[PDB]
């Protein structure tokens, strides 16, 4: 296998760094590229927790106490709406 | 709401889980990123962003297969400190477990587990995976599974065991530190099935075809169990048994909870499309002496309590003229104490088939647990394994010299006697 | 060797 | 509105100081240039508390920056987030006062007091709205220590009637560069008990161990360790800034939590903390953000509060929530650690919320509060304070200046003092 | 997409086929070497099994695509007189785009195309419409199960669309 060392003479290249991982787990259990994703951490650094921003914030007030006509249609567009019977019954 | 924590324990429980975990995030189409592209609970946790995250513990002393885990494909899918690995491997050593190294893993597993079984409700069984016959299995499943017992009491544990096989043995110690982990699943259990790997090395050349089966195939197959054993608890299904009335139906005496499994039909894509594979011999292959997944002939014995989870497209009309073909049979034998002995149950979805496994989709299958008489001789074949042992005293100073104390052999010893006493008191 | 699972987000090497 | 003014002194002092006008700069979306940046009332409507509008209309801050080198002045102008600074309000002072009060309160920095003082003066007048004073600095050196105090004593006979609001950082025993924190620390909490009116105790300590084990940090650099108090800072003033359900302010965080007015020393937690393995992986919720403020560690001062008892205590919200939750979660964890309160203060808990969350979260929590275990660090430096006070350790460089040995007698009679207030309270 | 080219596709007497021809049918790449001792020793078996089970039916149910890795043309083609089915041309770059797309590499990855894993001559592959993995057959892989792995093909699920 002396023929597959012609080419990364220093190695270096990056073409033959980390190109393999061999194992049974790897062998059985894998499909198509979902082991090399990067983690997506937060855009804002160290403390935020995820991806949040100037954009989601909006104060109680403000968020509930909007006009009953907006808040009409906007909850429209998600689902608004001894015994004594009838003189029917006996 | 339902749930079941999954401690997954020794090398043997770290190769099963990410198996059967494998085969939980297919039936409910979850990602390994969490992310669906309310059944996911009793066996995953929500996280606001549609993020699954599953409920268990990986645990191993050693880091070596936590680590491929926290490397495969599931890095991300399983949250980080869920997954527990040590730094040395307990060397086939029920003493370097229980009474060695393993201590300074049970603290952080016992509150990793604790996070979890308080962040939300139900907590309906615990479901253990180890290997008996190993180390790191035997001695730090012996310590956390004692430990629960006191703590986290009056909840229902299933121990799905690798028992060792008889003549296949990958270990010399294996008679040692088996007799010596019963005695964690004779007081610190309700539910204990024996899985061994014989009698699943068998079912898979000539049922499954495969001349090669590897430990992956065997992992497919227990996963296959666990999952028509959990799926009446999350799916929506007929007549239904879960993890307390399956306890309520197996366990006559309050000490006889060893049985064993068996699932069907486990026939390949080029195979199963010929038959008709029909409510009444796929019970019937259930019932088949060598279908078992333990090694274990159920004719020097008579049955004591089955539980048949069917799951698919079957109607209770179909289950009871299967049960009455099986009660007509003369090869199954059942006590007399019990009259009615078959405590059934149906689910609606039809199994899961792995892209890429040896197995095709069928729209219902037959997994029995079935309590019987005939384990005893499992039990009994270690017993004489381990009379040559204790005669001369092998492999005695690698126990010693870590924390044993000479008497918890013969202790042991009259365990596992006093057990297959009972086998014997109960069937007369 | 330690935290390797996470030593790579903030500095990679 | 209600201005609040902020001095930052000493090389530590600065550090923190920019480290801060980095965060709020971020909440309030305003770039490195000066100019406001997005369409986001919410940020905007509040601008005057921290900031001032000048001619061009860039946001010029109310930032004033003493510490008696070329040092880290010009490290934070050339850096990021610092040409915001008034070149103004740099007052050097190019001879040095390396780890000695004396070089910062009785000499030296007693010329260049008067300076800053006139910064002071003439950035507050301009509108006589002023809430507070936030001042940051640590007692275990010189310029921050001596210096720090001082503009700390002459400003409250000036305007004796407003917050003083100092983020101190406490000499943190075990990881102490240089050798004269017993003596400069020891010597400057006598005027931080009686000018003083709100003081955060920060030690390196407790910051370290956030980082090792909330974070799990291997190469913590000095940048995320003012991270961290900077967030906290931006939390115990967010509802000075943003609007809110349950209002909060430094004066209510005043009257609230103190008692008796020696006892004005707080511990200060933030507490969605976790790191970037565990990141996505949290159900970020009101009951187990209780959890993580109430459990040592997480406090940024390194005095255990197991071991003591929480006389008072706040727990200053900010996120979308809703308000029974914190209410009985409040009296929940009043309930399981009733031995961990005071039994004569019935409801040891404030509450507050600023809706508005901090840049990048959904929801936060700043817990300042009273503790009756601070006396353990009280103790430790001063038995550090005695055993070097006893053999005659370094001292020429104090006293050659000009003290006498019975001002330092008095410090730790004073301090001392504050040992047994605590202890009888408890 | 258009996995195959309006003249990539070459059957016996060479004609064209289109990719239209192509459904409703279990398509299966054939990776192979003229000189191989591995696809020397498979071929009568993938020509009996290809015969017997397509005869048994009403319909073309399978049906192979001969991938060729061999030194020359004529060796090609006479491989190719050899052989039934269907076929791509060699110098047709679709040959070593399929290479590419299957991984099916003969330890000459180093030279070129310097990516990893091989799995190499012989490869029967049955494949997807866009050009999914539908299922490998064990040759020579993990479970190495020789001249006996055609049994495991699954022609009823593995369908062209
Ligand atoms: N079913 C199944 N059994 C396994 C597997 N791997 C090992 N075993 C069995 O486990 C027994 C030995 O224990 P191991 O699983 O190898 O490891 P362990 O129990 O954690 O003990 P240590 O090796 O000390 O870590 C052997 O008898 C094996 O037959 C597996 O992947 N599947
Ligand atoms: N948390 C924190 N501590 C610091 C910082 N800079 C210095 N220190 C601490 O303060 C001590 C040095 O005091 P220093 O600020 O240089 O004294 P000053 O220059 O006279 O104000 C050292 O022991 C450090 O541990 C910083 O940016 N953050
Ligand atoms: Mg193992």
């Amino acid at each position: 296998k002396l023929t597959s060392w012609r080419i990364p003479h220093p190695l270096y290249t990056e073409l033959p760094q980390g190109s393999k991982y061999e194992t049974h787990y790897r062998q059985s259990y894998d499909y198509e590229d979902w082991a090399r994703r990067p983690v997506r951490l937060s855009k804002y650094g160290l403390l935020g927790h995820d991806d949040s921003g100037a954009e989601s914030w909006t104060t109680e007030t403000r968020s509930e106490y909007e006009p009953p006509r907006l808040r009409r249609d906007q909850l429209k567009a998600a689902g608004q709406w001894m015994a004594i019977h009838v003189s029917r019954t006996h | 709401m339902r749930e079941v924590i999954s401690i997954h324990v020794g090398q043997a429980g770290i190769q099963i889980g990410n198996a059967c975990w494998e085969l939980f995030c297919l039936e409910h189409g979850i990602q390994p990123d969490g992310q669906m592209p309310d059944a996911f609970n009793t066996f995953f946790s929500e996280t606001g962003a549609g993020k699954h995250v599953p409920r268990c513990v990986f645990l191993d002393l050693e880091p070596t297969v936590v680590d491929e885990v926290r490397t495969g494909t599931y890095r991300h899918l399983f949250h980080p400190e869920q997954l527990i690995s040590g730094k040395e491997d307990a060397a086939n050593n029920f003493a370097r477990g229980h009474y060695t190294i393993g201590k300074e893993i049970v603290d952080l597993s016992l509150d990793r587990i604790r996070k979890l079984a308080d962040n939300c409700t139900g907590l309906q069984g615990f479901l253990m995976f180890n290997a008996v016959g190993g180390g790191t299995g035997s001695g730090l499943g012996c310590l956390l599974l004692e430990r629960l017992s006191v703590d986290y009491g009056k909840k229902s544990k299933l121990n799905f065991c690798s028992w060792p096989s008889p003549q296949v043995s990958t270990a010399v110690v294996e008679p040692y530190n088996s007799v010596l982990s019963t005695h964690s699943l004779l007081e610190h259990t309700d539910v204990a099935v024996m899985l061994d790997n014989e009698a699943i090395y068998d079912i898979c050349r000539r049922n499954l075809d495969i001349e090669r089966p590897t430990y992956t195939n065997l992992n497919r197959l227990i996963a296959q169990v666990i999952s028509s054993l959990t799926a009446s608890l999350r799916f929506d299904g007929a007549l239904n048994v879960d993890v307390t009335e399956f306890q309520t139906n197996l366990v006559p005496y309050p000490r006889i909870h060893f049985m064993l499994s068996s699932y069907a039909p486990i026939i390949s894509a080029e195979k199963a499309y010929h038959e008709q594979l029909s409510v009444a011999e796929i019970t019937n292959s259930a019932f088949e002496p060598a279908s078992m997944m333990a090694k274990c002939d159920p004719r020097h014995g008579k049955y004591m309590a089955c539980c048949l989870m069917y799951r698919g497209d079957v109607v209770p009309k179909d289950v009871n003229a299967a049960v009455a073909t099986i009660k007509t049979k003369r090869t199954i034998q059942f006590v007399d104490w019990c009259p009615t002995g078959f405590k059934c149950g149906i689910n609606y979805q039809p199994p899961t088939v792995v892209p890429g496994g040896d197995l095709a989709k069928v729209m219902r299958a037959v997994c029995m647990i079935s309590n019987s008489t005939a384990i005893a001789e499992v039990f009994s074949r270690m017993d004489h394994k381990f009379d040559l042992m204790y005669a001369k005293r092998a492999f005695v100073h690698w126990y010693v010299g870590e924390g044993m104390e000479e008497g918890e052999f013969s202790e042991a010893r009259e365990d596992l006697a006093a057990l297959e006493k009972d086998y014997e008191e109960v069937g007369i | 060797r330690e935290d390797y699972i996470r030593s790579l987000t903030p500095r990679p090497a | 509105m209600r201005e609040i003014v902020h001095v930052q002194g000493g090389q530590c002092g600065n550090q923190i100081g920019a480290k801060f006008w980095e965060v709020i700069s971020d909440e309030h979306g305003i770039d490195p240039t000066g100019t406001y940046c997005g369409d986001s009332d919410l940020q905007l409507e509040r601008i005057n508390v921290f900031y001032n509008e000048a001619t061009g209309g860039r946001f010029v801050p109310r930032a004033i920056l003493m510490d008696l080198e070329p040092g880290t002045m010009d490290s934070v102008r050339a850096g990021p987030f610092g040409q915001l600074f008034r070149p103004d309000n740099f007052v050097f002072g190019q001879t040095g006062a390396g780890n000695n009060w004396a070089k910062g309160h009785y000499t030296e920095g007693a010329e260049l007091i008067d300076s800053v003082l006139d910064v002071v003066r003439k950035e507050a007048e301009g509108c006589d709205c002023l809430q507070g004073f936030q001042i940051t600095h640590s007692l275990g050196g010189g310029t921050g220590s001596g210096m720090g105090t001082l503009l700390i004593s002459k400003v409250r006979e000036e305007y004796p009637d407003r917050i003083m609001e100092t983020f101190s950082v406490f000499p943190s025993p075990k990881v102490s560069d240089t050798v004269v924190e017993p003596y400069n620390a020891t010597l400057s909490v006598h005027q931080l008990v009686e000018n003083a009116d709100e003081v955060q105790v920060i030690d390196n300590e407790a910051l370290y161990d956030i980082c090792f084990r909330t974070l799990k940090l291997t190469t913590p650099t000095y940048g995320d360790l003012n991270h961290l108090v900077s967030a906290a800072m931006s939390g115990v003033t967010c509802c000075l800034r943003f609007p809110g359900q349950l209002n909060s302010d430094l004066r209510k965080l005043a009257v609230n939590l103190i008692p008796f007015p020696r006892l004005h020393f707080f511990l200060i937690g933030f507490a969605p903390l976790t790191s970037r393995g565990s990141q996505q992986y949290r159900a970020l919720s009101v009951p187990e953000l209780t959890q993580q403020m109430f459990d040592a560690k997480n406090m940024m001062c390194a005095s255990d509060p197991r071991h003591g008892r929480y006389l008072t205590a706040s727990a200053m919200f900010r996120g979308r929530m809703s308000t029974k939750e914190v209410d009985e979660q409040m009296l929940n964890v009043q309930n399981k650690n009733s031995s961990y309160f005071v039994e004569w203060i019935p409801n040891n808990m404030k509450s507050s919320v600023c809706d508005i969350p901090p840049k990048g979260l959904k929801m936060s929590v700043t817990f300042v509060g009273n503790s009756t275990a601070i006396q353990e660090m009280f103790k430790r430096v001063s038995d550090q304070f005695t055993a070097m006070f006893r053999r005659k350790a370094f001292l020429h460089w104090y006293t050659g200046e000009g003290m006498d040995e019975m001002e330092f007698t008095e410090a730790e009679s004073n301090m001392n003092d504050l040992v047994s207030e605590y202890q009888q309270y408890q | 997409l258009i996995l195959f080219p309006e003249g990539s596709l070459k059957n016996s007497n060479n004609t064209v086929i289109p990719q239209s021809h192509l459904k409703g049918k279990s398509v299966a790449l054939y990776f192979a070497d003229g000189a191989d001792p591995k696809c020397a020793s498979l071929l009568p078996f993938l020509l009996n099994y290809y015969r017997t089970m397509n005869e048994g039916g009403a319909n073309q149910k399978i049906e192979i695509i001969f991938v060729s890795l061999d030194r020359d043309r004529e060796a090609f083609e006479s491989h190719r007189a050899h052989m039934p089915w269907l076929s791509i041309d060699l110098e047709n770059p679709l040959t070593e785009i399929l290479k590419r797309h299957f991984r099916v590499m003969k330890e000459y990855e180093v030279p070129t195309y310097g990516y990893g894993s091989r799995t190499g001559v012989p490869s029967v592959i049955v494949i997807g419409s866009d050009g999914r993995e539908a299922q490998f057959l064990p040759i020579c892989s993990g479970l190495e199960e020789g001249d006996r792995a055609l049994l495991r093909w699954d022609w009823r699920n593995t369908k062209f669309a």
